[PDB]
């Protein structure tokens, strides 16, 4: 320590953890040759 | 051939009554897949 | 059922027997402590500016933390004799030896970190002032709440 730290940190996740600090799942799609991905265009009748 | 980074590609089979003579015959060649897939080709080598 | 803002915002006024409510006013040495470290070193997470504060601000931290650290296990006490549970009691004596030494471990590095941050050397001292105070921040708030809901549940343990 002391002048010297690990490039880590430690999220403690406790049952009780304030609702701020508890695990969160994040999902970050990107945009972006042929383009393949499209939407589904849907048919009729 | 790749073409607008489609890579397509055309086969054929038909049988072989020859020996070593590409045969005088004629079939049109149709497709099979279009590859979307951007790469340079210049190079390419066989496998058996 | 008391305006008291802890971490997600739970708010309480004990509501057991009255040495859980004892524990609600030593505790309040503790968590009135807490929140108020909370917001001080807040106050000196990055509004940390000038050098010649740095020096008797973390002093005040220190001595805060130095305060905090006695009081997390002043309030980790008084519930485990009250404490019909044994269960329940448990955390608490150890926040009052795991939150106490941990607030106490920092509380003693801050003053030499106030030292450092005495004589002054705003070249790189303020850099270790920035990196251990949110560290401690981080720290302190993990202790705290570990404890914050730790030292209740000693008062819940000291309910009836
Ligand atoms: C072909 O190579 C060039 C090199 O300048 C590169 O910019 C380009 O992306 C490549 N194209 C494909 C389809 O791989």
């Amino acid at each position: 320590g002391f002048n010297c730290y690990f490039p880590l940190q430690s999220y403690g996740f406790q049952p009780t953890n304030g609702v701020g600090y508890q695990p969160y799942r994040v999902v970050v799609l990107s945009f972006e040759a042929p383009a393949t991905v499209c939407g589904p265009k849907k048919s009729t009748n | 051939k790749n073409i607008d980074g489609y890579f397509k590609i055309y086969s054929k089979h038909t049988p072989i009554n020859l020996v070593r003579d590409l045969p005088q015959g004629f079939s049109a060649l149709e497709p099979l897949v279009d590859l979307p897939i951007g790469i340079n080709i210049t190079r390419f080598q066989t496998l058996l | 059922s008391a305006e008291i803002d802890l971490g997600k915002g739970d708010f309480r006024e004990i509501r057991a027997s009255e040495d859980a409510r004892e524990a609600a006013e030593a505790l309040a040495e503790a968590a009135r402590a807490m929140k108020e470290a909370l917001e001080i070193i807040r106050e000196i997470a990055e509004k940390l500016r000038d050098s010649s504060r740095a020096s008797e601000a973390a002093k005040r931290i220190a001595k805060a933390i130095r305060k905090a650290a006695d009081a997390i296990a002043e309030a980790a006490k008084i519930a485990a004799r009250a404490a019909k549970d044994g269960d329940a009691a448990r955390n608490a004596e150890n926040a009052a030896r795991k939150a106490k030494e941990f607030a106490e471990e920092q509380a003693k590095l801050a003053d030499m970190y106030a030292e450092l941050a005495k004589n002054g050397d705003k070249s790189s001292v303020l850099e270790q002032l920035k990196t251990f105070a949110d560290k401690a921040f981080h720290e302190m708030e993990d202790r705290f709440y570990q404890a914050a809901l730790a030292v209740f549940e000693a008062a819940e343990a000291a309910a009836g």
